C-alpha cells in the first residue's frame, strides 16, 4: 500500500537481528568528566499523517545506530550501518524524568563541592530544544515547569537549604549574556557592550557584569521573561524566531561576605544555522552574522576534544564564546555536559547525521 | 574589478608608503603628475585597483595618510610624489603620540578617528567592490601602534568581510630605537591577533643583514630598507593587477596560507637580490630563484627558519616561466627538507605565477611563508615585557592617560597563547 | 543536426577553452573573425558544422560556448586577445571577487546570485538546436569555481534538462605535485555531485602529461600552453564523429552504452599517441599496430595511475586519419593475448573501434606535427581506485587536525558536509574492490 514501505521493510527486519538492551531509569552513574547527551524525541502526530519512517534505532545505553536508504552499484537497496558510541544513548520512550536522572544532573553536586560545571544544548529546528531549555514541554505558552531549566533550578536552590550546606551561608545570583559576533552583551541593558579582560590572578572576568541576588524557585524562572525581552538578535526569517547569538545564563554560588566565588553554573543555548543559509537574500548583514555563528560553533567542538585528549596548547582565543567560559573548563574539580536533540524523520535524515557527528569528537570507538 | 585602500599610520608608515607609491607608479608607468605615459596597453586594465581616475586623464592613489603629524607633513608634501596624493586625505592632528600607546589609542586617537573614518567611507563608496585594506604601520612607535590598531578595531567593525593585511614592522632583539618598545608591541599584537586576516612580520635587522650580507651596500640608508619592503608590497597584489597563468588574489593566499585563525603572522622574502653593475656572474632561471627564496639569510623577520617547521608557504612567481620547473622545484625542496616542514600537511607550498615581470628584471618572486620559527619574535618581546612590567617600570606614562593595570595582563596573556600555539606544531608527532 | 554545448568553468576550464576553440577554427577553416575564406575558393560544403558553430546570415560563425569563472582577469585575456570578435560578447564574468580556492565560495556564497545569468544563457543557447545535445563541461578539481561552481551548475542542469549526456573533462589533483594546499579539500567535495549528475567524467592530470611532454615530445620546459593542446587533441577526437565522415562513427550516446557498466563507475582515463617530436616524425613507421601498442606501457597514461595493478572493464579505441579497418583487428588480437593487459571475467567483448578518417591537424606554433593517424583510447580500469586512495589519504591526514576548515564552514556550508563527502569516497573506493574481483563456483 504505502509507496516507501520497502526501505522500512529492511528496518523492521534489522530490529530482530541484534539484542535490544535499552536504557531503564535507575542505573549507576560513573565519573565521566566529559559527558555527551543524545536524546531522541518521540514520533509526532504530523509524521504518521505524512508516511514517516523511523530511522533512529537505539539498541544500547551507550550506542546508537542510524540507517540510511542507499543502493549498490547494481541498483540494489540496502541499509548503511552508521555506528556511533555515546555515553548516554537515550530512547524515544524516555520521559523527561529518565532524563532527570542524567540532566537534572549530579554536576550540581559538583557545584557544592567547591567545583564548577557547565551544560550545553545543541540541536536542529523541530528536535526538542523547545522542550528542554529556552521554553519547555508546556504547550501554547512554553513556561518552565516540565523540562530541564525548571528542574535544575530546584537542584541548585533547594539543595543548599540542607543544613550542612545552609550553615555555609550561601546565596544565589544570576547573570544573563548575549554572545554575538565577537560581542559579549548583557540582557539587563541591551546597549551595554562589556569588554572581556583578565585579572593578574588568571581569572577571565567579563568587565562590569551586573547581577541580581535572586530568588526562590518560582521567580528565578521568570527571569528569562526579562532575558528574552530583546528577542536577540533581530531575526528576519520565515519560521520566526531562531536566536543568532548565544545565551549564557550563569548562576553563581557564593557566601555573603564575598568577594569569593566558587560554584559557577551556566546554561548555553547553542542556536545557529539550522535552516540553510539564505544566500539568495542579498542582505549583507545576514552573511556577516551567519558566518560567525558557525566559526563559534567550531570553536566549541575543537576546545572540548583538546580537553579530553589532553595537551598543552589548549585552544581558547579562536573566538569569544570560549574566552568567556575559559574559567569553568579548566577547574580541577570541574566537569562538562553537552546535550544533542535528535529529529526522528527520514526527510530530515541529512540534518540528523550532521548533529550526530558534531557530538562525536570525543573519539569513542565502537567495540561492539 | 577588485580595489584596495591603502592606509598609512605611524611615521614609519608613510616613509614606507612614499616609497610604496613610487614602485607602484613605475610598475604602471605613471609620472609625478598622474599622467599616464606607459609603454604598453597592458598596464591600464587594473589602474582601478590602486589609482582611481580624475578629470583630465590624471590618476590619484586611494592613499589615506593618518600619520602626517606636521613634522612629516611638509616632507611628504615637499617630496618626490607630494603632487600625487589627494590633499584632503592628509588627516592628522597636533601634539603627536610621543612613543606612547595610550596617546595613540585612547586620548589623541579618539579625537582623530572620526576624521579618518569620514574619509574611509568616502573612499569606499567611490569603488565598485572593495576587498583590500592595506595598513602600512609599525609596532614599537606611537601613532603606528596605538592609532594604527584603533582604526583596525573600527574598520573591521564597519567591514567584517574584507581582507585586512597590515605590513607590520616589528621590534628587534638588538636594534633598540625605542626604550618603551616592549610595551608598544605587546599592546598591539593583542589587537592584531583578533582583528586582521594576515599581517607580515618585518624586522630591521634582517633588512640590515641583506643590505650587507647580500646586496653589499656600503651605507644602506632608510630609503634602501623601504625599497626592499615595497618590493614585497607590490608582489602580493601582482596577480590582482596583471594577467597570469595561475592567478592568486589577496584571498587565495589568505585561505591557503593560514591553518587556524590566530596563526597568521607571516615572514616575507624576495628574490632575486644580488649586487652588481652590469656584469653579474649568474643566470636568472627558475632553479636559481628557488634556492635564494628559501635561504635563511633572505627572510625579513630576523628569525632562524631552520629552528622550526614551516606550516605552509606561498611562492608568488612573476615573469615568463615554465610550470614544470615551477612545480618540480617546489617539490624537491619539500622532500630534501622533510623535517623542516610539517609532516601532517599533504603539500605545503602553493604556487602563484603571474606573467608580467618588474621593469628591469626578467623574473622575480616573493616568498610568503607561515612558520613556527616566528615563535622567537614573540618570546623575546614577552621576556622583555615581563622584565619591565614586574617592576612596574614605565607605567605612569600610560596609566596617567586612562589605562588600567588589568589591560597589561590581558595583552601578555594573548601573546603568550601564540607561543603556546606555535611550540605545539614546532614539536614532532 | 547533432551538436554539443561546451561550458568551460573556472580558470582551468577557460584556459583549455583557449586552445580547444583554437583547434576547431583551424580544421573547419574559420578565421578569428568568424568568416570562412577557405571554402569560398572551392565554393561548396557546409564545413563549419553545426555541432559547434551557430551560423548567422552575414556569413559570420558563432560557437556554442559559454564560460563562467567569477573573476574578470581570465576572460579579459579572451576579450582582448586574438579571439575577441569571434565569440558572442556574453562570456559570463560577473564576479566581484574570486572564489579563493574553496568549495564554500563556491556552491553557496557567490556562486549563487551569478547562476541566474548562467542558466538563462544556456536556455537562450540550447533552444537554437534540433537534435542531439551534450554538455561538454570543462573544469578542474581542487580549484574554487571549477569545483564549487560546477557543483551548482550540475544540480541545476540535471533538472532543467533531465537525461541529456554530460561529458565533463576534469583535471584531477596529482598524487605527488599539488599547486595548492587546500586542493585535497575541494577535490573530495566535488565528487558528491560528479558521481550523481555528470554521467561520464574524463579525468586527466598534470604530472602524467608533464612526463609525456618531456619523454616523447622532448620539451624540457613545458608551459600551460603546451599542455592544453594535448588535451585539445584528445577532446577533438572524442567529438570527432559528430562532425566528420568516418567508417565507424561513435555518437556521444554510444559512449554511455559502452564505457559505463554501472551508474557510479564512470571514470575512464583517456590516452593518446603523441610520440611526434617532430624530429622523431621520421625514424618511425607509426602503423596501426604501433599506435595501438602505445597504450600498453604505463608511461603514456594521461593520469598518474598504473593500469597493471588493476583490471580493465571496457575500452574505446577511437582512431583518426588513414586507418584501414583490417589492421585494427591485428592490433586487437595481439592485445587480448598479452597476459598483463588484464580483463575481468564478466566482459569478454572488451573493445570498441571508432574509425573516423579525418587526420588530426597541426596547430602552428609547435609542438607536434603531421602524423597520418592517431588514437584516443578511453578505458575505465580498476586502477583508478589507487589514484583516489592517494587523495583520500591527503584528506584524512589533515581532517584529524581540524585544519583549513573555518573558511569552509564560515561561508554558509556546514561542517558536516565533509564527512558526507568522505562516506561517498570510502564507499566509492569500496565499489572498485568488488567489481574487479570475479565470483567463484
Ligand atoms: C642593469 C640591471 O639590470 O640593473 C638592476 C640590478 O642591477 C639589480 C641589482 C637591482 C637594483 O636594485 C637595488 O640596487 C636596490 C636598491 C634599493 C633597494 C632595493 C634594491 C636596481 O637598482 C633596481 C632595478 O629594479 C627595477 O627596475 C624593478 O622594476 C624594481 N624597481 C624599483 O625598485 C624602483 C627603483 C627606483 C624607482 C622606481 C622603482 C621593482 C621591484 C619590485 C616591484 C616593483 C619594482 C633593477 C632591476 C636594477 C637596478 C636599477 C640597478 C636589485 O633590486 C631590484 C629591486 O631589482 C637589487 O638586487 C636586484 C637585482 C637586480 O639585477
Ligand atoms: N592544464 C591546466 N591546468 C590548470 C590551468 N590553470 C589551472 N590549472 C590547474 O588547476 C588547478 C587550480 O584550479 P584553477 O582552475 O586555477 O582554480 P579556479 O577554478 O579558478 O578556482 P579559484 O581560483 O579557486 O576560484 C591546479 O591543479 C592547476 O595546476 C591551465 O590553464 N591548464
Ligand atoms: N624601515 C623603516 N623603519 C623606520 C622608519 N622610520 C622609523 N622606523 C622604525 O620605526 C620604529 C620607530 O617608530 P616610528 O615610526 O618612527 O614612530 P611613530 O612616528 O611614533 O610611529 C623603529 O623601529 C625604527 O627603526 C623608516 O622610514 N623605515
Ligand atoms: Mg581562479
Amino acid at each position: 500500500g504505502n509507496p516507501n514501505w520497502e526501505t522500512a521493510q529492511m528496518i523492521r527486519e534489522y530490529q530482530s537481528t541484534l539484542e535490544f538492551v535499552p536504557l531503564l531509569d535507575g542505573q549507576a552513574v560513573d565519573d565521566h568528566q566529559i559527558t555527551v547527551c543524545v536524546r531522541k524525541r518521540p514520533i509526532s502526530r504530523k509524521e504518521v499523517n505524512r508516511k514517516e519512517i523511523d530511522v533512529i534505532s537505539v539498541p544500547r545505553k551507550d550506542m546508537l545506530i542510524v540507517h540510511e536508504p542507499r543502493s549498490k552499484v547494481d541498483l540494489t537497496k540496502f541499509l548503511e550501518n552508521h555506528k556511533f558510541r555515546f555515553d548516554y544513548a537515550f530512547n524515544d520512550t524516555c520521559d523527561n524524568a529518565m532524563v532527570y536522572k542524567y540532566t537534572a544532573k549530579p554536576l550540581v553536586k559538583t557545584i557544592f563541592e567547591g567545583g564548577m560545571a557547565t551544560c550545553f544544548a545543541y540541536g536542529q529546528t523541530g528536535s526538542g530544544k523547545t522542550h528542554t531549555m529556552g521554553g519547555e514541554f508546556n504547550g501554547k505558552v512554553q513556561d518552565c515547569k516540565n523540562g530541564i531549566y525548571a528542574m535544575a533550578a530546584k537542584d541548585v536552590f533547594v539543595t543548599l537549604n540542607m543544613p550542612r550546606y545552609r550553615a555555609m551561608n550561601l546565596v544565589v545570583s544570576a547573570s544573563f549574556f548575549e554572545i554575538y559576533s565577537g560581542k559579549v552583551f548583557d540582557l539587563l541593558s541591551d546597549k551595554q557592550k562589556l569588554r572581556v579582560l583578565e585579572d593578574g590572578k588568571q581569572q577571565v572576568q567579563v568587565v562590569g557584569l551586573t547581577e541580581k541576588v535572586v530568588d526562590g524557585v518560582e521567580e528565578v524562572l521568570k527571569l528569562i521573561q526579562h532575558g528574552n525581552a530583546a528577542r536577540t538578535s533581530g531575526q528576519t526569517s520565515a519560521n520566526s524566531n531562531s536566536s543568532r547569538s548565544h545565551a549564557v545564563f550563569q548562576i553563581v554560588l557564593r557566601p555573603q561576605g564575598s568577594t569569593k566565588i566558587h560554584g559557577k553554573f551556566s546554561f548555553i543555548d547553542l542556536a545557529g544555522n539550522e535552516r540553510g543559509v539564505d544566500t539568495s537574500s542579498a542582505d549583507r548583514q545576514t552573511r556577516m552574522e551567519g558566518a560567525e555563528i558557525n566559526k563559534s560553533l567550531l570553536a566549541l567542538k575543537e576546545c572540548i576534544r583538546a580537553l579530553g585528549k589532553q595537551s598543552a596548547h589548549l585552544p581558547f582565543r579562536v573566538s569569544k564564546l570560549t574566552q568567556v567560559l575559559r574559567d569553568s573548563f579548566i577547574g580541577e574539580k570541574s566537569k562538562t555536559c553537552m546535550i544533542a536533540m535528535i529529529s526522528p524523520g527520514l526527510s530530515s535524515c541529512e540534518h540528523t547525521l550532521n548533529t550526530l557527528r558534531y557530538a562525536d569528537r570525543v573519539k569513542e570507538l565502537v567495540v561492539k | 574589478m577588485r580595489e584596495i585602500v591603502h592606509i598609512q599610520a605611524g611615521q614609519c608608515g608613510n616613509q614606507i608608503g612614499a616609497k610604496f607609491w613610487e614602485v607602484i607608479s613605475d610598475e604602471h608607468g605613471i609620472d609625478p603628475t598622474g599622467s599616464y605615459h606607459g609603454d604598453s596597453d597592458l598596464q591600464l586594465e587594473r589602474i582601478n585597483v590602486y589609482y582611481n581616475e580624475a578629470t583630465g586623464n590624471k590618476y590619484v592613489p586611494r592613499a589615506i595618510l593618518v600619520d602626517l603629524e606636521p613634522g612629516t607633513m611638509d616632507s611628504v608634501r615637499s617630496g618626490p610624489f607630494g603632487q600625487i596624493f589627494r590633499p584632503d586625505n592628509f588627516v592628522f592632528g597636533q601634539s603627536g603620540a610621543g612613543n606612547n600607546w595610550a596617546k595613540g589609542h585612547y586620548t589623541e586617537g579618539a579625537e582623530l578617528v572620526d576624521s579618518v573614518l569620514d574619509v574611509v567611507r568616502k573612499e569606499s563608496e567611490s569603488c565598485d567592490c572593495l576587498q583590500g585594506f592595506q595598513l602600512t604601520h609599525s609596532l614599537g612607535g606611537g601613532t603606528g601602534s596605538g592609532m594604527g590598531t584603533l582604526l583596525i578595531s573600527k574598520i573591521r567593525e564597519e567591514y567584517p568581510d574584507r581582507i585586512m593585511n597590515t605590513f607590520s614592522v616589528m621590534p628587534s632583539p638588538k636594534v633598540s630605537d625605542t626604550v618603551v618598545e616592549p610595551y608598544n608591541a605587546t599592546l598591539s599584537v593583542h589587537q592584531l591577533v583578533e582583528n586582521t586576516d594576515e599581517t607580515y612580520c618585518i624586522d630591521n635587522e634582517a633588512l640590515y643583514d641583506i643590505c650587507f650580507r647580500t646586496l653589499k651596500l656600503t651605507t644602506p640608508t632608510y630609503g634602501d630598507l623601504n625599497h626592499l619592503v615595497s618590493a614585497t608590497m607590490s608582489g602580493v597584489t601582482t596577480c590582482l593587477r596583471f594577467p597570469g597563468q595561475l592567478n592568486a588574489d589577496l584571498r587565495k593566499l589568505a585561505v591557503n596560507m593560514v591553518p587556524f585563525p590566530r596563526l597568521h603572522f607571516f615572514m616575507p622574502g624576495f628574490a632575486p637580490l644580488t649586487s652588481r653593475g652590469s656584469q653579474q656572474y649568474r643566470a636568472l632561471t627558475v632553479p636559481e630563484l628557488t634556492q635564494q627564496m628559501f635561504d635563511s639569510k633572505n627572510m625579513m623577520a630576523a628569525c632562524d627558519p631552520r629552528h622550526g617547521r614551516y606550516l605552509t608557504v606561498a611562492a608568488i612567481f612573476r615573469g615568463r616561466m615554465s610550470m614544470k620547473e615551477v612545480d618540480e622545484q617546489m617539490l624537491n625542496v619539500q622532500n630534501k627538507n622533510s623535517s623542516y616542514f610539517v609532516e601532517w600537511i599533504p603539500n605545503n607550498v602553493k604556487t602563484a605565477v603571474c606573467d608580467i615581470p618588474p621593469r628591469g628584471l626578467k623574473m622575480s618572486a616573493t616568498f610568503i611563508g607561515n612558520s613556527t620559527a616566528i615563535q622567537e619574535l614573540f618570546k623575546r618581546i614577552s621576556e622583555q615585557f615581563t622584565a619591565m612590567f614586574r617592576r612596574k617600570a614605565f607605567l605612569h606614562w600610560y596609566t596617567g592617560e586612562g589605562m588600567d593595570e588589568m589591560e597589561f595582563t590581558e595583552a601578555e596573556s594573548n601573546m603568550n597563547d601564540l607561543v603556546s600555539e606555535y611550540q605545539q606544531y614546532q614539536d614532532a608527532t | 543536426m547533432r551538436e554539443c554545448i561546451s561550458i568551460h568553468v573556472g580558470q582551468a576550464g577557460v584556459q583549455i577553452g583557449n586552445a580547444c576553440w583554437e583547434l576547431y577554427c583551424l580544421e573547419h577553416g574559420i578565421q578569428p573573425d568568424g568568416q570562412m575564406p577557405s571554402d569560398k575558393t572551392i565554393g561548396g560544403g557546409d564545413d563549419s558544422f553545426n555541432t559547434f558553430f551557430s551560423e548567422t546570415g552575414a556569413g559570420k560563425h558563432v560557437p556554442r560556448a559559454v564560460f563562467v569563472d567569477l573573476e574578470p582577469t581570465v576572460i579579459d585575456e579572451v576579450r582582448t586577445g586574438t579571439y575577441r570578435q569571434l565569440f558572442h560578447p556574453e562570456q559570463l564574468i560577473t564576479g566581484k571577487e574570486d572564489a579563493a580556492n574553496n568549495y564554500a565560495r563556491g556552491h553557496y556564497t557567490i556562486g549563487k546570485e551569478i547562476i541566474d545569468l548562467v542558466l538563462d544563457r544556456i536556455r537562450k543557447l540550447a533552444d537554437q538546436c534540433t537534435g542531439l545535445q551534450g554538455f561538454l563541461v570543462f573544469h578542474s578539481f581542487g580549484g574554487g569555481t571549477g569545483s564549487g561552481f560546477t557543483s551548482l551548475l550540475m544540480e541545476r542542469l540535471s533538472v532543467d534538462y533531465g537525461k541529456k549526456s554530460k561529458l565533463e573533462f576534469s583535471i584531477y589533483p596529482a598524487p605527488q605535485v599539488s599547486t595548492a594546499v587546500v586542493e585535497p579539500y575541494n577535490s573530495i567535495l566535488t565528487t558528491h555531485t560528479t558521481l550523481e549528475h555528470s554521467d561520464c567524467a574524463f579525468m586527466v592530470d598534470n604530472e602524467a602529461i608533464y612526463d609525456i611532454c618531456r619523454r616523447n615530445l622532448d620539451i624540457e620546459r613545458p608551459t600551460y600552453t603546451n599542455l592544453n593542446r594535448l588535451i585539445s587533441q584528445i577532446v577533438s577526437s572524442i567529438t570527432a564523429s559528430l562532425r566528420f565522415d568516418g567508417a565507424l562513427n561513435v555518437d556521444l550516446t554510444e559512449f554511455q552504452t559502452n564505457l559505463v557498466p554501472y551508474p557510479r563507475i564512470h571514470f575512464p582515463l583517456a590516452t593518446y599517441a603523441p610520440v611526434i617530436s617532430a624530429e622523431k616524425a621520421y625514424h618511425e613507421q607509426l602503423s596501426v599496430a604501433e599506435i595501438t601498442n602505445a597504450c600498453f606501457e604505463p608511461a603514456n597514461q594521461m593520469v598518474k595511475c598504473d593500469p597493471r595493478h588493476g583490471k580493465y572493464m571496457a575500452c574505446c579505441l577511437l582512431y583518426r586519419g588513414d586507418v584501414v579497418p583490417k589492421d585494427v583487428n591485428a592490433a586487437i588480437a595481439t592485445i587480448k593475448t598479452k597476459r598483463s593487459i588484464q580483463f575481468v571475467d564478466w566482459c569478454p567483448t572488451g573493445f570498441k573501434v571508432g574509425i573516423n578518417y579525418q587526420p588530426p591537424t597541426v596547430v602552428p606554433g609547435g609542438d607536434l606535427a603531421k602524423v597520418q593517424r592517431a588514437v584516443c583510447m578511453l578505458s575505465n580500469t580498476t586502477a583508478i581506485a589507487e589514484a583516489w586512495a592517494r587523495l583520500d589519504h591527503k584528506f584524512d591526514l589533515m581532517y584529524a587536525k581540524r585544519a583549513f576548515v573555518h573558511w569552509y564552514v564560515g561561508e554558509g556550508m556546514e561542517e558536516g558536509e565533509f564527512s558526507e563527502a568522505r562516506e561517498d569516497m570510502a564507499a566509492l573506493e569500496k565499489d572498485y574492490e568488488e567489481v574487479g574481483v570475479d565470483s567463484v563456483e
